[PDB]
This record gives structure tokens, sequence and C-alpha cells, in this order.
């Protein structure tokens, strides 16, 4: 057992070998980069720090309302027949 | 109505169009022949440009191009070395060379009269030179201890390393000397492939200025580069933003630094405008002045650095602006004391970003100023206009007349330098390198941040 021994600790064989593995010069996400690249969403909205902060305001106040209303049509979806509006009371 | 609004306006002088004219020809083997004849001197400047230097030279042999250099004046097919060397002297002339990353360049003064016999030298010296082993062999001392004393002039080291820590990927990389390994491995064969690879008729212009006639000039090289053998894609260099710093406190209190950007190459249309940058941000020394106290002077880059905690944070700064054939360099060289080292660095960061956002036309027009003394009052000797036709030459094709350079200056106004920053030095990558004392150095990420403001 060398796992955890002060006697005898060192990696397995297979450990020193995963630290050997080479991935230079190559990328499999590039595809993505060039598409967010090609939209220029940089030069327009981002260069400028006073658009950036244009950008940050806007986006928050859109997805946010989004956002709720999304989670407000899951909370009615998940909860059908158990919340107020779904079952009305008939009267005596 | 004024007076005040009569005054003279001429912006470019009539003798900017009243100047003689650059001619031109090209020989059926392709070398290319440039003059200009200049009636108010006595002698007149001749040689010969090369578009050849340490970047096309192969990594196995980085440090072949320099040593050509020195082997083309150990002897020729013709002519010992002592015959070569009395044959120089006997003239009462000049003879010039030297090499660089892409050109390559060897010129001789002399009255008109002798201009035939340079051109017979340089011929011979350029195209029959005996690389004998035995004198490679011994020219390694030689360049051996050049290499010795070049360490020791910093700004070179400093710039070098620059280029060494920008272009890691390409030939531009490559120092001029070479490695020491190099030196020692040299070898004969070697320095002909070079040779037999570079020298070819479509890479060479003549250039001359003076008392000189095109005719005659054209009829010589026709007579002596008979012999230069005829001819038989690239990609743009990568830039990397890196730093490399040479940490050392054992020599005395100073600190060097140096920080790059990139740049356009010659041909650009905004190589004009990165031109009037470099000016824009300018120099100063602590040790001489001219005139103008550094506290009160136009330059606002000068005047911040030099009120900075009321004794001022540098000994020297100067920007500068390189060009190549398909890239370029952009930046600043500094001096100062291990504890300025902080703010003698940032603030001409801070310089150089507001080109971007806050330039005005007041400094657009000093830095117009100041940049048209200096080019303008170069070109006056015989060596620096032969040395300019060859230049442009390989630059462009061509040579540039002034009056065209000027109406180009003319036009560029404050918005114009505000539009090109905005395109090239913005929140862009940045490389750096430096010697001594830096304790106080910068992070590199803190450069990098520093190309943008968070204000506006
Ligand atoms: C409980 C209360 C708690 C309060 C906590 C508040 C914390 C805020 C901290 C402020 C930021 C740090 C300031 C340090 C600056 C250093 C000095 C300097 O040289 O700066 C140069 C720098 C200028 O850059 P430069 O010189 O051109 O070059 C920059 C470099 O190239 C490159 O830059 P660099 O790499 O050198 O880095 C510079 C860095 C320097 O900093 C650092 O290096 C360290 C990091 C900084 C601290 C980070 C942690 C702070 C946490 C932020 C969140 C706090 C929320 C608190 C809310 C309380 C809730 C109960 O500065 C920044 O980047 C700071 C950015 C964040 C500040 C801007 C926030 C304002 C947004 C307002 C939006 C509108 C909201 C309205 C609604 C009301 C909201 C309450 O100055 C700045 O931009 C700094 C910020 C300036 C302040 C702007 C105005 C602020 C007022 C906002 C509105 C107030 C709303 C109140 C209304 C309430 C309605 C009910
Ligand atoms: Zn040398």
């Amino acid at each position: 057992i060398r796992f955890g021994n002060p006697w005898r600790d060192d990696y397995p064989e297979w450990i020193w070998k995963s630290l050997r593995v080479s991935r230079k010069d190559k990328d499999m996400f590039a595809p993505f980069f060039k598409l967010l690249n090609a939209t220029k969403l940089y030069e327009y909205c981002l260069k400028d720090n006073r658009r950036y902060c244009m950008f940050v305001m806007g986006v928050g106040l859109v997805s946010s309302w989004m956002w709720s209303e999304w989670w407000n049509s899951v909370w009615r979806r998940i909860n059908k027949g158990k919340l107020y509006n779904d079952v009305p009371y008939v009267y005596p | 109505v004024s007076p005040l609004a009569r005054s003279v306006d001429a912006a470019i002088p009539e003798e900017a169009f009243n100047q003689p004219p650059t001619l031109t020809t090209t020989l059926p083997n392709g070398i290319r022949v440039a003059t200009q004849r200049l009636p108010f001197h006595q002698t007149a400047t001749v040689g010969v440009w090369i578009d050849s230097g340490s970047r096309y030279d192969t990594k196995e042999t980085n440090g072949a191009a320099h040593f050509l250099e020195h082997m083309t004046f150990k002897g020729t097919k013709r002519r010992s070395r002592i015959q070569l060397e009395q044959e120089i002297e006997n003239m009462g002339a000049h003879l010039n060379a030297y090499t660089s990353r892409e050109q390559t360049v060897y010129y001789a003064k002399a009255f008109k009269k002798d201009i035939p016999q340079c051109v017979d030298i340089l011929s011979d010296i350029l195209l029959n030179s005996t690389i004998d082993e035995e004198a490679v062999q011994m020219e390694k001392h030689v360049i051996l201890r050049e290499m010795e004393e070049v360490e020791r002039q910093t700004e070179e080291v400093i710039f070098d390393r620059l280029h060494t820590t920008a272009f890691r990927d390409s030939p531009l990389g490559y120092t001029i000397l070479g490695p020491e390994e190099n030196i020692r491995n040299m070898t004969r064969e070697h320095i002909l492939e070079y040779i037999n690879r570079n020298y070819t008729s479509d890479r060479m212009v003549v250039a001359a200025a003076g008392d000189v006639d095109h005719k005659e000039l054209t009829a010589l090289v026709e007579k002596h580069f008979a012999g230069l053998p005829q001819p038989k894609p690239t990609e743009k260099p990568f830039f990397c933003g890196s730093e490399l710093l040479h940490r050392n406190d054992d020599m005395g209190p100073t600190a060097h630094v140096a920080v790059g950007f990139e740049g356009v190459p010659w041909k650009s249309p905004d190589a004009v405008t990165f031109m009037l940058m470099q000016a824009i941000v300018g120099s100063y020394r602590k040790h001489d002045e001219g005139i103008v106290p550094g506290k009160v002077s136009a330059n606002a880059t000068v005047r911040n650095v030099c009120n900075k905690m009321t004794v001022g944070c540098a000994d020297m700064f100067s920007a500068f602006n390189t060009c190549y054939s398909d890239t370029g360099l952009f930046g600043f060289y500094a001096q100062c004391d291990e504890v300025a080292l902080e703010h003698c660095v940032m603030e001409i960061m801070f310089g150089i970003t507001s080109l971007s956002y806050a330039v005005t036309d007041e400094e657009v027009e000093r830095a117009k100023a100041q940049l048209k003394t200096q080019l303008l009052g170069h070109l006056d000797s015989t060596t620096a206009v032969a040395e300019d036709i060859g230049r442009q030459m390989l630059a462009y094709g061509r040579r540039m007349p002034l009056a065209e350079f000027l109406k180009r200056l003319e036009v560029i106004d404050a918005e114009e330098v505000k539009r090109v920053a905005w395109k090239y030095l913005h929140d862009a990558e940045v490389a750096v390198a430096g010697l001594g004392p830096l304790f106080g150095m910068p992070q590199l990420i803190n450069l990098r941040r520093a190309t943008f403001w968070l204000r506006y």
C-alpha cells in the first residue's frame, strides 16, 4: 500500500503517464469562438465601457423579467390542480 | 478687415515641389537602378541595397547572414586581402556595410571620376568572394569578441529581447549575431547555401546620389552585374503577448524597460499616422533638455512625468515605430530608478492610451512640426539621400517625392489619429522586456489592462 503511507507513497504509473499526454496546437471549440467573433458583439457593444454599462443594464432589465415569467409558468405547470385558481369554489 | 487676419499663408512651401527628379530603370536581368542629381554637391555616394537579412536564415544556421558580412572582405578570385585593402585605401574613399533583419547594405563615397572603380569593387566583393574554410575558422574569434561587446550595450539587448519575446514563432525572432554554439559550428557550406538561396537579381537595387548621371551608372551596372543569377505562400508573423524579465540586484540602481505593440506594414495606408503617433508621445532626457523646462513643456506626457512626486520619475524615455515588409512594432523604451519604475512606466502607458480618447489639435500640430523638422532635417547629404532612395525602392517599389509626403501628412487631424489608435492600440496585446532592479516592476496584466480606460 503506497497510498497515505510516508514509508512508500508515490504516484501510480498511470498517473505519471496522464501527465505526459499533450494537446499542443489543437483546439476543438474553435467553431464556437469563430461564430461569436462573427457576430461583432465586441466591436459594437463591449469595446467601450459606456456601451458595456448600457448593455449590462438593458440585458439585466429584459433577462430578469423573462426568467421570472418562465419560472412562473413552471410553478403553474408542476402544481396543476393544487393552486387556488385551478379549482374554483362553488357556492352551496 | 484687421491686419491680424491678413497674414501670409503657405502650408507647403514652393520648394517642396521644385525638387530634382528621381530617375529609375530596370535592366533585363531584373536589377533596378535609381538616381537623383543634386547640383549643390561635389562628391557622390553609390551603393547596393539587398532585400535579405537574418530573417532569411534557417534555424539550423541562424547567424550565417552576419558571418557573410565579414567574409566578403576577406578576399576574392581577382584580388588578395592585402590587395583589396590597399585598393580601398589608395582611392581616399569610404566604404561601409551592414546587415539587419530584412535588409543588407553596402555603399561608398567618392568623387565622380572614381564611380566606375567603386562599382567594380562592389560587384567583385558581392559576386566573387572566396569563402575559405581556413579563414572561416579564424573569423570566429572576432565574431565571438563582437558578441561579447554587444552584451554591454543595454538598449540593443533590450530591443533584441523584445523581438525574441514578441515573435516566438517566426524568423523575426532571430538575433542578427546568432547563438554562441552556432558561431562555433559555422561552416563554409552554410554560408554558400545562404548566398545561393538569397542573392538573386530581383532582390538587389543600385542607388546613387550627388554628382551622378543616370546613363553612365546604368551602363556600368549592365557591364559588371551581368553574372548575378536570376530567380527560379508565406503568412503573417504571429505576435505573442508575453514578458521576459531578467532580475538582477548587483548592477546598481537603474532599471531598463521596453514595451511593444503590434504595428503595420510599410505599405499600409495608416503608416503615416503611425509615424505621427510616435511623435505625439515623443521623448525626454533628464540630463540634457534644450531650453524648455520639462515642467512647462507643451508635450503633456513629458510634463506629467517631470512633475511626479515633485521630483520626477524618469531618467530617459523615448518612443519608437518600426515597420517591416509584412508587420511592425510600436512602443517605447525607458530608464529609471528602482523605486520610480512603476510610475515611470504607467505614466507613459497613460500617454499612449490618451491617443484614443482625448488628444487635441494643438498637440497634433506640435507633433507635425517636430516630425517635419526631424525628417526633412536629415535629408541633407549625399549619403542620407542615397540611403533614402534605396530604402524606399525596396520598401515601396518606388521613391515617394517630398511633396507627396507633405500633402499626405497635412490632412491628418485629431479625429483621424483618434480613429487609427482606436483601430490598433485600444485593448490590444503588449510585449515586455526588462533588466535590472525589477522589484518595482508592474505585472503583465497591469500593463495589458492599462490599454483601456474605465472612465468613458
Ligand atoms: C452595504 C454597502 C456596501 C457598499 C459597497 C460599495 C463597493 C463599491 C466599490 C467601488 C469600486 C472601487 C473603487 C476604487 C477605484 C480606485 C481609484 C481609481 O483610480 O479608479 C480609477 C477608475 C477609472 O478607470 P481609469 O483610471 O480610466 O483606468 C482603469 C484601468 O485602465 C483599468 O481598471 P483597473 O484594472 O485599474 O481596475 C479599476 C478598479 C479599481 O478597483 C480595484 O482595483 C479593486 C476592486 C474594487 C472593489 C470591488 C468590490 C466592490 C463591490 C461592488 C458591489 C457593491 C454593491 C453595494 C450595494 C449595497 C447593498 C446594500 O475599479 C473598478 O473597476 C471598479 C468598478 C466597480 C465600481 C462601479 C460601480 C457603480 C455601478 C453603479 C450602477 C448604478 C446603480 C444604481 C442603483 C443603486 C445601487 C446601490 O475609477 C473607476 O472607474 C472606479 C469606480 C468609480 C465610481 C463610479 C461611481 C460610483 C457610484 C455608483 C452609483 C451609486 C448608487 C447609489 C444609489 C442608491 C439608490 C437607492
Ligand atoms: Zn561584426
